[PDB]
């Protein structure tokens, strides 16, 4: 049974789906479940109360949103099952889970229990013939066409840097942080309390994400921007009222380079990129600096790459040719690589079949991934 | 030598007096009385013209120091107890009014939760300040406030006022001058504060659950008493209404949020070593906490939320003790600032002076550089 | 009269000469707090040291000054010495002489800088730097025997015969307790117990001290772990939360015997000791096999002496009688040796003096050491 396999690119902020051998994912929507605030008398079997995808984006004010995933690790499993069911249902894909093999994605160094429970869902609740879980860094390199290079990525959940050199992923050189787009949105909300424009609800939290996406820029010199007085630029809400953003727009993404403003110790994006290159062997470091790949949504800030160069120039050895490459489609880079990986003839060998899972179990899935 | 000034600004009320005295000298409300004006305007406001705010602050400070302090603050220091997350725009305006107009020797913009912790005399504590506008949480561990662990729902005094205005308008019973419901569209805030202080009886956990069950498909409705009002229009306010207004403060469903849940979310964000000391020392301050029979309903609701499966996997068994302060619940933040200012002429040096303000530009807020 | 100060990378141990055990025992940490613009109440210390940093762990950035037995930050090491002398011991360094310890095959500049700080800053009357293995052998009582010393900084071996150290047969090893603690912390993250910050580094260290033990046979222990759940113990944290791990008890200290897990590409502690003995002269191997001394905290795992006996016998010829000297007080063996060395009358003529340091400089220590 070798049908056209489905590529479900997972993620805490956004989830993407479609088919193998395609240019761009046709079906992209944010990964959350929406429930009405003023719920009905019964607290068990709800009816007409679940919205996933564009319905939930349309009706924000009614629904109390909640993300099932946190830092690339699902907390609420029933919500992720409903989202996966919505992906497969007639509202998005219009195909059965029984026909096609599956290509799932996960962040590196996650809990194995969640990976096993993910496989349990795909094999038993849905009746998948074959499943394969893969890394985000390996997929990004497939999309670009390269074999060598570091893959710095910054989604909504996880920021991690995995150095790979001519098809050799280094496990001990991996760096990982719990500082990402969701956290950047949380501190922009914190800073907009200091501006005056307070936000509280989960639907109202998505306004802070929209402000982050549109009106934020990373300064080269943060001390110089602080000494200067900001202009206080404006932004219109979906309601109508104007908001003077002020210094919160530039101080919000500074987080990713300075996590001391949190009150929780993290490496940061710039250190993780350097540390991943440093932890690898001596001869591989110069090739890893030359081939630096960006990915995820939190790399799309204005003057992000210019700052990420300047931090590398500060930390890295002097007189070395740095090159932070970045594709046009940075958000979709991981899905494109999965579609390319799925289209290749080797894909049949890598996956975990349903029969092999029934015989062995979780051990066979752990062996095939690494 | 010189007893410093203490101020604790806010939207509803303003605690003010001398440093060293056990409790403030007076507490005039935040509003001001203007000649040729229908209604009294509030002083503490956000998102509004700079020059207007500056004039409003001068007007409030002028009526304050004569009546409260009976002195020129030009002789000695000041402690302006701003609540943390009070807008930087508003702080800059306060800094301008204190230095440019009046010309004080020194000022201080210190946080409310850390000073409220100085009253208890312990270095580590989870703190909750239920004021007028917001109900802010902030855990402190060994002096330093843990900032990213926080929470503040729009669920303080102003939310209770809005709910009282809604529920009274839906079910109204005014006397003649009987029937005639919904004659007046709105009602004044000062009267509605006096109703909250006197009438509103806070329910228990079991009573609250019974009220929530009744709202979505009636037990213990009494007691009910009328409220007198001016112009010969007494209104027969009910007993089930005031209990229903108090209930929305602890309403969990469909937001996953309440006054009780906000402490648990703050505890969730905090690290593992810090966790147990914050749970042991849970301080409750602010205006809404002065309500009668509030601390039980909170502590019982806190415990009920810990028993739920979602918080068992992280928190589990925890000894939630509520160490109460010496002064009253509203006036804990002020007493801390009075302790901070009176005793230490040394810790007055760390605060910003007039010499430093003119050349530099502004008092340093918790920000970059 | 004289003070002994074993400057360990983990636990800094110190006390007086001619004593049973040290008085001052604490972790060599210097926790600096979360620097935010918000104020702090009723005063506090800018940089904590020792047990104070361990008590108030949740906030402070715990940075060790010594990394692999190498002092990285010297201002941090100077604060810990100051904390040892004035606060803990309650005695000035000007009156008492000071015995110090470093691991063998260390950088030559580190002794010179250590000695400069003692004479210039601290104004010591007399000082000495000894090898840790030489003191560990001297605490045990024997003149002859190899010492497999292993702390959190550095594992190393020093073969000695009839009071004659063999400096060229010494073999320093990069594997140590800190690398085992980091490995345990990673495999904890693999089974859904994520510990990122440096406050949790001490909790996983404390888990490593309690639960973990050396396996007699690794493949057998892996097979029994899959079958039964009796080996799976539970450890409660400082927080009321309690966690259970099955595989990770025996798997953590196995990294000593299989460095391939950590990604070091080095010899294991079992065969590093063998390779040290083979580098010695052929006539004096029997006595080194007989007196295979252990010392340090990384040799305090239950059943490590049994595993060393199995592996060394497997490496060596069948005719040899292998024997591991594993005392009850091997955790504090380096300091006990320094106390006995300080107590002897022969050591009074072996000290460096202030006048000799002023004549020569820092380079005099290399002559005095060995």
């Amino acid at each position: 049974i070798a049908n056209q396999p489905v590529v479900i690119d997972n993620g805490s902020g956004v989830i993407k789906a479609g088919f193998a051998g395609d240019q761009i994912p046709k079906y992209c929507f944010p990964n959350y479940v929406g429930r009405p605030k003023h719920v009905r008398v019964m607290a068990g079997a709800l009816e007409g109360d679940i919205f996933i995808g564009p319905k939930a984006e349309e009706h924000r004010g009614l629904l109390s949103i909640r993300y099932p995933m946190e830092h690339g690790i699902v907390k609420d499993w029933n919500d992720m099952e409903r989202i996966w069911q919505y992906v497969y249902s007639k509202e998005q894909l219009q195909t059965f889970s029984e026909e096609h093999p599956v290509l799932l994605t996960e962040a590196p160094l996650n809990p194995r229990k969640n990976r096993e429970r993910a496989a349990e869902v795909f094999f038993e609740t849905f009746n998948v013939p074959a499943l394969f879980i893969s890394m985000q860094a390996v997929l990004s390199l497939y999309a670009t066409g390269r074999t060598t290079g570091v893959v710095l990525d910054s989604g909504d959940g996880v920021t991690h840097a995995v150095p790979i050199y001519e098809g050799f992923a280094m496990p001990h050189s991996i760096m990982r942080i719990d500082i990402a787009g969701r956290d950047v949105s949380r501190f922009l909300r914190l800073y907009l309390r200091k501006e005056g424009y307070d936000f509280h609800s989960s639907s109202e939290f998505e306004i802070v994400k929209a402000i982050k996406e549109r009106a934020c820029y990373l300064s080269i010199n943060p001390q110089k921007d602080e000494t200067l007085e900001t202009e206080k630029a404006q932004y219109y809400l979906p309601d109508g009222s104007t908001i003077e953003i002020g210094p919160s727009r530039f101080r919000a993404p500074e987080l990713l380079f300075r996590p001391d403003l949190i009150g929780e110790e993290s490496e940061g994006i710039h250190e993780v990129l350097v540390f991943a290159i440093q932890k690898s062997d001596m001869d591989l470091r110069r090739t890893l600096f030359s081939n630096i790949v960006l990915s995820g949504g939190s790399t799309l800030f204005k003057g992000f790459g210019d700052r990420l160069l300047s931090e590398v120039k500060k930390l890295a050895p002097k007189d070395v040719k740095i090159r932070i490459s970045a594709p046009q489609e940075r958000l979709y880079s991981t899905w494109i690589g999965g579609s390319i990986l799925a289209s290749l003839d080797t894909f049949k060998k890598m996956w975990v079949s349903k029969k092999e899972y029934e015989e062995d179990g979780a051990r066979s899935i752990h062996r095939k991934t690494f | 030598e010189k007893t410093a000034v203490v101020i604790d600004l806010g939207e509803a009320f303003t605690k003010c007096g001398f440093a060293g005295e056990t409790g403030p000298r007076c507490i005039i409300p935040s509003v001001i009385k203007k000649a040729g004006m229908p209604k009294p305007i509030k002083v503490v406001q956000y998102n509004i013209n700079t020059e207007e705010l500056y004039s409003y602050l001068k007007e409030f400070i002028h009526i304050l120091y004569f009546r409260h302090l009976l002195v020129n603050p030009r002789d000695r220091r000041v402690v302006v107890i701003e609540s943390v997350l009070c807008p930087s725009h508003f702080r800059e305006t306060l800094t301008r009014v204190l230095f440019k107009y009046f010309e004080v020797p020194s000022v201080l913009l210190a946080p409310s939760h850390l000073m409220a912790l100085l009253t208890l005399g312990i270095n580590s504590a989870m703190v909750l300040d239920c004021g007028y506008r917001e109900s802010l949480v902030l855990p402190i561990y060994e002096g330093i406030p843990v900032l990213n662990c926080w929470g503040a729902l729009p669920l303080g005094g102003k939310a209770l006022h809005k709910e009282l205005e809604t529920q009274l308008l839906e079910q109204c019973t005014v006397d003649t001058g009987q029937s005639l419901p919904s004659v007046m569209g709105s009602i004044p805030e000062g009267v509605l504060e006096d109703i909250k202080v006197r009438t509103c009886f806070v329910s228990d956990l079991t009573r609250g659950l019974k009220i929530q069950a009744a709202k979505f498909n009636r037990p213990s409705p009494p007691p009910n008493v009328d409220y007198p009002l001016d112009g010969e229009k007494i209104l027969h306010v009910l007993g089930s209404i005031r209990d229903s207004v108090v209930e929305i403060l602890f309403e969990q469903d469909n937001e996953e949020k309440s006054v009780a849940t906000l402490i648990l979310d703050s505890l969730m964000q905090c690290p593992i070593d810090t966790r147990k000391q914050l749970a042991e020392n849970l301080v409750i301050i602010g205006g809404t906490s002065m309500l009668p029979g509030f601390l039980h309903r909170l502590l019982a609701e806190i415990r009920y939320l810990v028993e739920k499966p979602k918080y068992k996997k992280t928190l589990g068994t925890k000894t939630f003790r509520i160490h109460t302060p010496p002064a009253k619940a509203n006036c804990v933040a002020w007493l801390g600032g009075a302790i901070f200012g009176a005793l230490q002429d040394i810790l007055g040096s760390r605060s910003v002076s007039k010499e430093y303000y003119n050349q530099t530009g502004r008092i340093p807020d918790w920000c970059s550089l | 009269a004289a003070l002994v100060v074993d400057n360990g990378s983990g636990m800094c141990k110190a006390g007086f000469a001619g004593d049973d055990a040290p008085r001052a025992v604490f972790p060599s940490i210097v926790g600096r707090p979360r620097h935010q613009g918000v104020m702090v109440g009723m005063g506090q210390k800018d940089s904590y040291v020792g047990d104070e940093a361990q008590s108030k762990r949740g906030i402070l950035t715990l940075k060790y000054p010594i990394e692999h037995g190498i002092v990285t930050n010297w201002d941090d090491m100077e604060k810990i010495w100051h904390h040892t002398f004035y606060n803990e011991l309650r005695v000035a360094p000007e009156e008492h002489p000071v015995l110090l310890t470093e691991a063998p095959l260390n950088p030559k500049a580190n002794r010179e800088k250590m000695t400069q700080i003692m004479f210039e800053t601290f104004n010591t009357p007399a000082m000495y730097v000894a090898i840790q293995a030489v003191l560990s052998l001297y605490a045990s009582g024997r003149t002859t025997g190899i010492v497999m010393d292993s702390g959190d900084g550095v594992t190393h071996t020093v073969p000695i015969y009839e009071g004659y150290a063999l400096p060229h047969a010494i073999l320093r090893l990069d594997l140590a307790g800190r690398d085992l603690t980091d490995y345990l912390m990673k495999i904890l993250t693999e089974r859904g117990y994520s510990f990122t910050t440096t406050a949790e580094r001490e909790i996983v260290r404390d888990i490593k001290e309690k639960l973990c033990y050396v396996a007699l046979d690794f493949e057998q222990e892996m097979a029994t772990a899959a079958s039964s759940s009796s080996l799976e113990k539970s450890y409660e944290l400082p927080d009321g939360q309690v966690i259970t791990i099955g595989n990770e008890r025996f798997r953590c200290p196995e990294a000593l015997f299989q460095p391939s897990f950590l990604g070091m590409e080095s010899c294991g502690i079992h065969e590093t000791t063998f390779n040290s003995i083979m580098k010695c002269d052929v006539d004096i191997r029997k006595d080194l096999y007989a007196n295979t001394v252990l010392s340090g905290g990384t040799t305090m795992y239950p059943g490590i002496a049994d595993r060393m006996q199995k592996e060394i016998t497997a490496l060596a010829p069948s005719t040899m009688k292998i024997k591991i000297i594993a005392p009850p007080e091997r955790k504090y063996s380096v300091w006990i040796g320094g106390s006995i060395l300080a107590s002897l009358s022969t050591f009074q003529q072996m000290w460096i003096s202030k006048q000799e340091y002023d004549e020569s400089g820092p380079s005099i220590v290399h002559r005095k050491c060995f």
